[PDB]
């Protein structure tokens, strides 16, 4: 969030940050250069003096204090602070500094891309794999779901093949091969596996959709 | 960089990689697909010594904010930061972005031409 | 490129005292801990503005067009 | 782009009033207030004025959410005290000492050489 | 398959499963105005009253749970407890 | 779908049968017969000719007329069309199987080669994997050349039996292309049986075969009876597919039109006809041969183009071409390209910020992003002018839609529309919002490990782009806010709202079935600020309760009276903390120091929603077990339990804004002094480091026992260097004050550990590369600024300096070199972890919860016949205290012993009401001795399973709660008697048990099941509902209790799992989220075991034994060392110092002094004149325990009498085995020599290298009960032979242990297995620290057991694991995975829940997992 200065918290100085960070971001990364460059680079401000923070001289957050300390501020980087909203003082002490901020591309703008489409960013097997463990069957079927027709086609009730010649107008069901007219159901399903289905048929392989579970077993 | 926890040094040599400077000070005579430039880039207060030979005090990529570490609203948590506004609006970390787009005519089609127009 | 016009953090009119600053450096012999009191940036907050400015259109300068 | 504009900070778009008044209904001879196009400045000033008058048993406000300019305003007053009337009295209240402020300010610059 | 009302082993419970389901099946009715069994005491939104009417028992669903050999106990909306 | 109307039963395909068309059935089912390969004009008359494109087959023109099926291009479902072959022909697909039969059955009878009689074909035969059994038969009859006549039977070797009598001999089959070429031989180079025979295997001649049959041996390969018989994969009879599988662009009229399949099939039935028009008009022999082959060959392309060529002549000179794999390489690729999650749509994706102000379950969508994606509203009277008002907002207003789509299915475009203000909506529209506050919607952060990373918020419609996550729903996503995009998804139909929002809406996850723990917990700032606000200094000022209080939106208006009202009206941090806290709350834990005074205000106290006592922090308010949010979860619900989770966040951020937290070097400084005591202690370490160097240098250091002296010298130094750092760390831990806001964090429990601290402020500590320090990279020094051979830390890579002071160069570069090794392996967990999450999923995919309350996978096979042993839902568990089973026996009958006739131990009657006229009463002393010896019984059982003593286990329902609610509840005095009967106890809890049901069936077997998986939920009853407890203790009156009970029934079947639970996901999912975790005392473990374990390897890393001490003899040093010996395998070589071959030629006088002595030795009460001379060493000879005699008599064991040995005893300083070989010698002797130093086995079990011995304190009863650490030797061996270990005398057969989960199977049966591949798995979970409940694992190590063997995870099949041929069509060929399914007649169950996608339909999964029907009863 940006808040205006108004509201940022001040110190004494009428000096405000024009960054907060958090202090849990500290302790775990061990990051205590950031730390030492701040509480250097502070002391540099104040003295005009570059601040050199190159590794293995002899220069010590204990020297670096001492310098802050002489420019009549607390060694240790902290200052007292006063609540924006307030007025009132923090009850806690802010490290206060100058620190070198980089900012870098790939801007939120950039990372919006929203693709609602009525007529990462994806769903993918994990996505899918996460569904399941929560129940959510119709969210995973409305979800893979193709745009294909949900087309509707007849079927045998003994070989669950889509060989139902049906005549809808006269109420007449027949599937050859079978003598079938009254064990005959009717299923919808993405004209892409009707047509899957087909192709697996024309290479000479049954694929049977049934409609009981158990078998005639 | 001797303070730093080991695999920490390794993610910001990627990071400043990303960082926005100023790649070039002939950077508005270029025509580079994207540029990055910072308004006022400012050197570190906290220079290193090969800095120097690194050019970073000439082209210097980022700038120094003045920083709290402290809980505040709360809304800088988890990485992120709460970012003064005002700062923003006199221009902290405002950047040009030169997106430079190329397009060619034609290649061999015979009186197949493609006309910018 | 040029000095930022105000300091960021509070907005001390900043940008008008560069040139007055590389005078109190370069004619004056002066050092920029203690020029950059002199121009009145007191808290570090409008220092660093100045000291840490790099005035890269100087570089633009030189290019012809 | 999301951005809103900074003006609806304190700037009343439409069909926004300054104050709504609701009737809380927690407790007795209490109400919350929401002003639109506010923030601390006003609220925490007109609660910790809210706060001093006796005949004021509670007074608080908070702003839910950084985003928005606005923010809600809580008072209970004594049986037989309206809170528009606590506010009104806090609100002089203010108008007030900040005359004063002003006079004693506006006099000891003059005193004053530079 | 089928078994009948008496000897059913199945939970007298409904499932946090059958329950997500009925509401949802129950809402998708009352939103496209399919005629709403319960008092409306305010609500305008589908789930809520679809909520409201199981929570009056009055969904008038049977829920038909499978068994992994294909038999299958049914239960009706009514019968079955909501203690989720 | 379809406006018209069918008479036929609406259903979804519950089954999919897979198999081979019958050239019977291919006719059956046909419509047409397609004889003439071309279509219109007939003689110029344009339309169809009855051998093409119509002879009943689907329509063109627009014609509805089609069989009488009428409809049109859009409602016909194409009939199938029929085509004759000429000639049999080979199925491409099959060719491959074909082929395979042909070498299993005989090439003449048809007889498979090999019978029950042959016994490593019944092994074959066994086999239940229809491809499996296939494999294994085939391997075994490929061998076969010869369909034996009479078989060696199971008898006799004399005695032959007859099978099928057909003697010919087979030819070994290969293939080209479309011809099987066959070669025969009457055996391999025998006299006059020379030269093989080539001759092509016609199609006609093998179709014949493949009849000839039997229903038994085709069966007992992959084939099918009825549905896939090996004479259907050849071709006799075509299937003609219709018009919709291959079109014609008949572009308006008058231009030709017919898809390349029609070309395709054109040219089939041209090289058909042409085989016709050359046996109708006869013809010679290679060329109906030619004409043959040209037919099979456009058969073949015509399926699969993937052969000698590409025939391309369809309409087309330049030549292009489509078969049906090459159109599924558009179909079954555009299938799978919409399987694998492209097309996403109604979702949006942005970086995610942290907002504290969100309720818990709210997802901060930017206004503009609301703007994009939509919801599908109905327009509805209860919403007409709501959908009205923003239809007129429009496109561009947020509360707007974009499209307005009237019944019509029309989309006005509310953006680009001369109407988008004048629209009247009328009932039964859609218009399509945008989404506004409080649409469910699904927050999902990739990689999507773990149900909790996808679940459902309200939205909250808000300002700039970023999507805005509650802090606390940030772990269960593993997402924070440094550039992290999260997937936002809209559900779009009502029902699937309804979904997201029951099941996937945040509340309802906050305690997960992961851990049986809250997932989410308070964090970051809101912990650290609860922390500060709870201790007792922190007091607040009216002016600033009134605000805090107002921030509790759920706050009640009452301002709680300050807790101290003296001087200053002022408020405990406590006191407005427990107004976040609603009432009915209880929590009473207890820390290592914790009272009812509780000094250090540790532990916690809250009753009735105000925090008596305690700092909350993590224990309390975060995400642990027990704590504040586990507690109001259950206790009060997930919804009310989620708004506390802002109440808490509120109150305490408004407090944390106004107080302050910060953190600074400062808060990194150690105390100047601490600072001397850290650089003392570490300097105290390289003295110790320094001594061992001298040590060791002077050879002083004795090898660990199977260790190098190097091996062992860095393991000390090493230990010395972390001791150090450690106890430097402490140092320094200890010093820091509770001021320092390091330790302020750490404390309160937001990010930051010892480590941290550790390695900030004391020393940094020891770097290490593949667990050693810093390696001689250069030679013999670790940097060119060392000298030679410096083995110091310094050196070795110890970093001496904090963080804080900063590294020097080396320690720079060694920290370096460590920290690279850090990365390097975080690529190489984060990389197999995220393979092994994938398959680990997809093997415990299909495991569900069925209606019986079994587990069972997607074939239906029973893997847990109640889920997780109990059948409860792991998120209905707590960990919970079984008191029975621990303390002395003493103390046992302290607490449970009521004996009524005994004026001692009765219960005295002040707790009881009729308390006195108990005295006495020998009736109830029977109740109440029933009640005792099964709490006896109950202890006795307890202390079998959990032989550890560990008391506490997670079970389902929290106990000790409901009793502290009714004692809060009912506002129970423990003052005045209970009004309780002894019966009303006794009898209620004995009465209570018949009434915890998981299961419900009225049959014995069942009412036994449930039984048992009741037990520990009963034992754990019984201890808490124990007479005396419920009196002493408890205090409960009639009333109270009737209600504990009453709730713990309630609660217990709360906690029962639901039929419908992807429970094996789940599993799987809790298994993986924690292992993308591991991040990281010598065995293999995390990932790289687990990727072991997984495996099933056979070839461990790391394989150990470890086996412990018969009982009676455990402390023995001696026994250890013993048993020690005897198993370590010590070889010769081992014990040997130098081995020697002399020309030493009289056997009596010797050229060797040290053995004149021991010639002369042996000769009191042929030979080679080369002799071997073994000098031995006494140090490892008696090391592991060993004899002259014994090394000797082995030798002379070894090799029989073919070698003379004769040895020096045990006395003599130099320790010799003389050998003999009894002339080509010198040659015959180098080989023994080494046959001796390395095969012969002098002492131990083979394969066994290291065995190390080492105490462990284990945890056993003492006599008088109570559990007491007794000490054990334990060995552990680097190497496995479980078998003959097992078995070596001393050891206590009964424990003895393997990691190698695999032999422990191989050894101790399959059960076994299972339990110590559940150890295995489990101890790769518990290695980082991590807890996964127990039934996840379960459930896993079941399911890689169910088959009788260790079936691995990390995949087996190429096709599978468990997958329906539909499901997520894997390989560029899925023709190919169908072709198989075909052959071997794969019966899909569509349990699945791509094959139901593919079906257009929902999973038979959880939701989906029971049918809703319409109810004719309710009045
Ligand atoms: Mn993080
Ligand atoms: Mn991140
Ligand atoms: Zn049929
Ligand atoms: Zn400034
Ligand atoms: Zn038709
Ligand atoms: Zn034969």
């Amino acid at each position: 969030i940006t808040y205006r200065r108004e509201d940022m918290p001040f110190t004494a100085e009428g000096i405000v940050p024009d960054l907060i960070i958090n202090p849990h971001a500290i302790p775990s990364r061990m990051t205590v250069a950031h730390l030492i460059e701040c509480l250097l680079s502070k002391v540099a401000a104040l003295s005009g003096n570059e601040g050199d923070a190159s590794p293995f001289t002899d220069i010590t957050v204990e020297g670096i204090s001492k310098l802050l300390r002489e420019h009549g501020y607390q060694s240790r980087g902290f200052e007292v602070m006063y609540n924006g909203h307030t007025g009132k003082k923090l009850m806690a002490q802010i490290f206060f500094g100058p620190t070198y901020y980089q900012r870098l591309r790939h801007m939120v703008d950039d990372k919006i891309h929203a693709r609602a489409r009525g007529p990462g960013l994806r769903f993918g097997e994990m996505e899918r794999d996460c569904m399941i463990a929560h129940g959510a069957a119709s969210f995973l079927k409305e979800r893979l779901m193709e745009a294909s027709d949900a087309f509707r086609v007849h079927i045998c009730g003994i070989c669950g093949l889509m060989t139902v010649i049906a005549k809808l107008n006269h109420n007449q069901f027949e599937c050859k091969g079978c003598d079938n007219k009254i064990d005959i159901y009717q299923i919808h399903i993405p004209y892409a596996a009707k047509l899957l289905f087909q192709e697996l048929m024309a290479m000479n392989i049954t694929p049977r959709l049934y409609t009981d579970r158990s078998r005639d077993f | 960089p001797d303070h730093n926890q080991s695999p920490r040094n390794t993610y910001q040599s990627a990071m400043g990689k990303q960082a926005m400077g100023v790649f070039l000070t002939n950077y508005n005579v270029r025509m580079d697909t994207m540029a990055n430039i910072l308004y006022y880039p400012q050197k570190p207060l906290g220079t290193t010594r090969a800095m120097e030979y690194l050019k970073f005090r000439e082209l210097p990529a980022g700038q120094n904010a003045i920083v709290a570490i402290a809980c505040y609203s709360g809304y800088n948590q988890e990485d992120s930061m709460i970012m003064n506004q005002s700062s923003i609006d006199r221009g902290l970390f405002r950047s040009l972005f030169f997106r430079s787009y190329m397009d060619q005519e034609k290649k061999y089609g015979m009186s197949i031409t493609e006309t910018f127009e | 490129m040029i000095v930022p016009v105000r300091c960021f953090s509070c907005g001390k009119v900043v940008g008008d005292k560069w040139e007055s600053y590389l005078n109190l450096l370069q004619e004056d012999e002066l050092d920029e801990g203690t020029a950059l009191s002199r121009l009145g940036l007191k808290r570090y907050c409008c220092r660093r503005m100045i000291l840490t400015h790099v005035d890269l259109i100087e570089k633009f300068l030189r290019y012809n067009p | 782009m999301n951005a809103p504009d900074r003006f609806e900070l304190f700037l009343l778009g439409e069909g926004e009033s300054k104050l709504k008044i609701d009737p809380d209904t927690k407790a007795p001879n209490a109400v919350v207030i929401t002003f639109e196009k506010e923030d601390h400045t006003l609220g925490n000033l007109i609660r910790a004025e809210l706060l001093n008058d006796r005949k004021v048993l509670f007074a608080a406000y908070k702003v839910e959410h950084p985003f928005f300019a606005r923010f809600k305003l809580r008072i209970q007053t004594t049986e037989g005290y309206d809170p528009k009337d606590a506010l009104k009295n806090a609100c002089n209240s203010i108008i007030n000492k900040l005359g004063a402020l002003k006079t004693n300010f506006e006099t000891e610059w003059n005193l004053q050489t530079l | 398959k089928a078994i009948p009302k008496d000897q059913r082993a199945t939970t007298p419970y409904m499932t946090k499963y059958e329950r997500a389901r009925i509401l949802g099946t129950r809402a998708l009715q009352i939103s496209m105005n399919a005629p709403v069994f319960v008092d409306l005491e305010g609500e305008t939104d589908p789930l809520r009253i679809a909520m409201k009417e199981l929570a009056e028992k009055k969904i008038p669903l049977v829920i038909r749970r499978y068994l992994p050999d294909g038999s299958f106990e049914d239960w009706s909306v009514e019968e079955l407890i909501v203690d989720l | 779908v379809g406006q018209q109307y069918s008479s036929a039963p609406l259903r979804t395909v519950k089954e999919v049968q897979f198999g081979l068309f019958s050239p019977e059935e291919v006719r059956a089912i046909s419509v047409a017969k397609i004889r003439f390969p071309e279509t219109m004009d007939e003689t110029q008359t344009r339309a169809k000719i009855g051998g093409l494109n119509d002879p009943r087959l689907g329509s063109i023109d627009r014609n509805l007329k089609c069989q009488t099926c009428q409809e049109g291009m859009n409602e016909c479902p194409g009939h199938f069309g029929h085509i004759d072959l000429a000639k049999p022909v080979f199925h491409v697909g099959f060719i491959a199987k074909i082929k395979k039969v042909c070498e299993c059955v005989c090439m003449h009878c048809g007889k498979l080669l090999l019978d029950e009689h042959n016994e490593l074909m019944r092994q074959a035969l066994a086999i239940k994997d229809s491809k499996k059994r296939f494999a294994a038969i085939w391997t075994l009859c490929k061998t076969k050349m010869v369909c034996e006549t009479d078989v060696p039977s199971e008898d006799d070797p004399t005695q032959l039996v007859s099978r099928g009598g057909c003697g010919n001999t087979q030819p070994t089959i290969r293939k080209d292309g479309l011809k099987l070429v066959g070669s025969w031989k009457k055996d391999r180079a025998t006299g006059d049986a020379d030269e093989p025979e080539l001759r092509v295997l016609s199609t006609e001649e093998i179709l014949n075969i493949f009849k000839h049959i039997s229903v038994k041996d085709f069966t007992s390969l992959g084939f099918n009876e009825v549905f896939s018989r090996p004479e259907w994969m050849i071709l006799t009879c075509l299937p003609v597919p219709p018009p919709p599988v291959r079109p014609s662009i008949s572009f308006n009229e008058s231009q030709r039109g017919e898809d390349d399949l029609t070309f395709k099939l054109a040219d089939i039935l041209k090289a058909n006809i042409s085989l016709e028009t050359l046996e109708h008009n006869g013809a010679p022999h290679h060329a109906i041969e030619e004409a043959e082959s040209l037919l099979q060959f456009h058969v073949a392309t015509y399926m699969d183009n993937d052969i000698a060529g590409q025939p391309q002549a369809l309409q087309k000179s330049g030549r292009p071409v489509k078969s049906i794999r090459a159109r599924l390489k558009g179909k079954e690729g555009r299938i799978r390209g919409n399987l694998m999650g492209k097309r996403v749509d109604f979702s949006a994706r942005t970086v995610i910020s942290g907002d504290p102000n969100l309720e818990l379950d709210q997802v901060g969508v930017p206004k503009s992003i609301a703007k994009t994606l939509t919801y599908p509203e109905v327009v509805t009277p209860y919403n007409i002018d709501r959908l009205t008002q923003l239809v007129r907002n429009g496109p561009n207003e947020h509360p707007g839609a974009k499209y307005v789509i009237r019944d019509s299915g029309d989309r006005i475009d509310l953006r680009y529309s001369k109407r988008a203000g004048d629209i009247q909506l009328q009932y039964g529209w859609k218009v399509e919002r945008h989404i506004m506050d409080n649409d469910p919607v699904l927050f999902n952060r990739q990689p999507s490990l773990h149900k909790m990373s996808m679940m459902a918020h309200r939205v909250k419609v808000i300002p700039y782009s970023t999507f805005r996550l509650n802090l606390s729903v940030t772990s269960p996503y593993n997402a924070d806010f440094d550039g992290d995009e999260m997937n936002l998804h809209v559900p779009q139909s009502e029902e699937t709202r309804a979904e997201l929002s029951q099941l996937c809406a945040v509340p309802l996850q906050i305690v997960s079935p992961q851990s049986n723990k809250p997932c989410m917990g308070i964090v970051q700032d809101t912990l650290c600020g609860i922390r500060k606000l709870t201790l007792r200094d922190t007091f607040i000022e009216l002016d600033q309760v009134l605000n805090m209080l107002y921030w509790v939106p759920d706050w009640d208006g009452v301002i709680p009276t300050p807790a101290i009202i003296k001087p200053k009206p002022l408020w405990s941090g406590k006191q407005i903390l427990s107004v976040a806290i609603p009432n009915g709350i209880h929590l009473q834990r207890f820390d290592e120091g914790t009272t009812l005074l509780s000094p250090k205000d540790n532990g916690m106290l809250i009753i009735d929603g105000q925090i008596i006592f305690g700092v909350v922090e993590k224990k309390t308010v975060g995400s642990s077990n027990g704590g504040l949010i586990h507690v109001v979860t259950r206790e009060k619900g997930p919804q009310v339990c989620a708004k506390l989770f802002g109440n808490i966040q509120k109150v305490v951020n408004f407090w944390l804004l106004h107080n302050g937290f910060s953190t600074g070097i400062g808060d990194t400084i150690a105390d100047g002094p601490t600072m001397r005591e850290i650089t003392e202690t570490i300097a105290e370490a390289k003295k110790k480091v320094l001594d061992v160097t001298k040590e060791a240098q002077a050879n002083l250091l004795t090898a660990k026992h199977g260790m190098t002296l190097r091996e062992s010298f860095e393991d000390n130094v090493v230990r010395f260097l972390n001791e150090a750092r450690d106890k430097a760390g402490r140092l320094a831990e200890v010093n820091l004050k509770d001021l320092n806001n390091v330790k302020q964090m750490v404390m309160a429990g937001s990010k930051g550990s010892f480590i941290n601290i550790a390695q900030m402020s004391a020393c940094v500590g020891q770097q290490s590369v593949e667990g050693k320090r810093i390696a001689f990279g250069f030679v013999d020094r670790t940097l060119p600024h060392f000298s030679k051979d410096d083995y110091s830390p310094e050196s070795k890579g110890f970093v001496e300096n904090s963080y804080l002071r900063g590294l020097t160069p080396q320690e720079f570069f060694f920290h370096a070199m460590g920290g690279r090794e850090g990365l390097i392996d975080t690529a190489v967990k984060t990389a197999e972890t995220g393979y092994i999450q994938r398959r680990l999923v997809k093997a415990l995919e299909d495991i569900m919860v069925h209606y019986d309350n079994t587990t069972r996978n997607s074939l239906g096979n029973v893997i847990q016949f109640i889920y997780g042993e109990d059948g409860m839902d792991a998120a209905h568990i707590e960990k919970q205290s079984l008191d029975t089973i621990g303390g002395s026996d003493a103390a046992f009958e302290k607490r449970y012993r009521v004996d009524l006739l005994n004026t001692d131990h009765t219960l005295d009657p002040s707790l009881l009401e009729s308390g006195s006229e108990i005295l006495g009463d020998l009736k109830l002393q029977v109740l109440l001795d029933e009640e005792y010896k099964q709490l006896v019984k109950d202890r006795k059982f307890l202390r079998e399973v959990f032989v550890d003593g560990e008391a506490n286990w997670p079970l389902p329902v929290n106990i000790r709660r409901i009793i502290q609610n009714a004692q809060q509840t009912f506002h129970i005095d423990h003052t005045k008697p209970s009004d309780l009967t002894i019966k009303d106890i006794v009898l209620g809890v004995k009465d209570l048990q018949e009434n915890l049901l998981v299961l419900r069936g009225k049959n014995e077997i069942i009412q036994n099941a449930q039984r048992d998986a009741v037990t520990l939920f009963c034992c754990l009853l019984r201890s808490r509902l124990a007479t005396r407890r419920v009196l002493q203790e408890y205090r409960l009156t009639k009333q109270a209790f009737d209600w504990v009970l009453s709730n713990i029934e309630a609660q217990f079947l709360r906690s029962v799992v639901h039929p419908g639970e992807m429970v094996g996901v789940l599993a799987a999912q809790s298994i993986g989220e924690p292992a993308t975790q591991m991040t990281l005392k010598k065995v293999t473990s995390g990932v790289p075991r687990l990727k072991e374990i997984l495996n099933v390897a056979k070839n461990m890393k790391t394989p150990s034994l470890t086996v412990y001490l018969e009982p009676g003899h455990a402390a023995d040093q001696e026994q250890a060392k013993l048993i020690r010996s005897a198993i370590e395998h010590t070889t010769l070589k081992s014990v040997t110092i130098a081995s020697e071959i002399y020309y030493d030629p009289d056997p009596r006088s010797t050229v060797i002094p040290e053995d004149e002595e021991i010639i002369q030795l042996h000769f009191s009460l042929q030979q080679s004149p080369w002799l071997l001379r073994l000098e031995l060493d006494r140090a490892a000879m008696n090391d592991k325990d060993l004899t002259m005699g014994q090394v000797g008599e082995r030798i002379k064991q070894t090799f029989k009498n073919d070698l003379f040995v004769i040895w020096s005893e045990d006395n003599d300083e130099k320790l010799i085995i003389r050998c003999r070989v009894v002339a080509e010698e010198d040659h015959m002797l180098k080989k023994i020599e080494n046959t001796m130093l390395e095969n012969i086995t002098l002492r131990g079990v083979e394969n066994i290298e290291r065995v190390v011995m080492m105490k462990y304190d284990r945890k056993v009863p003492s006599p008088t009960g109570e559990y007491v650490k007794e000490p054990e030797w334990v060995l552990e061996t680097d190497g496995v032979n479980l078998s003959e270990v097992m078995t070596v005398p001393g050891i206590d057969p009964t424990r003895i242990y393997t990691n190698s989960f695999i032999d422990i199977m191989e050894v101790l049966g399959i059960e076994a297995g299972r339990a110590a591949l559940y150890k295995e798995v489990y101890n790769v979970i518990a290695s980082d620290g991590s807890y996964v409940n127990y039934r996840h694992m379960a459930l896993l190590v079941d399911v890689m057991t169910t088959q009788g063997g260790l079936t691995s995870v990390t995949r087996h099949g190429f096709n599978r694991s468990n997958t329906g041929a539909l499901m997520r069509c894997s390989f560029e060929e899925t023709v190919e995975i169908l072709f198989e399914a075909g052959a071997s007649a794969e019966l899909d169950d569509c349990r699945g829940v791509s094959e139901n996608v593919i079906l257009g339909q929902m999973a038979p999964i959880g939701t989906g997992a029971f049918d809703v029907m319409i109810d004719e009863e309710s009045l």
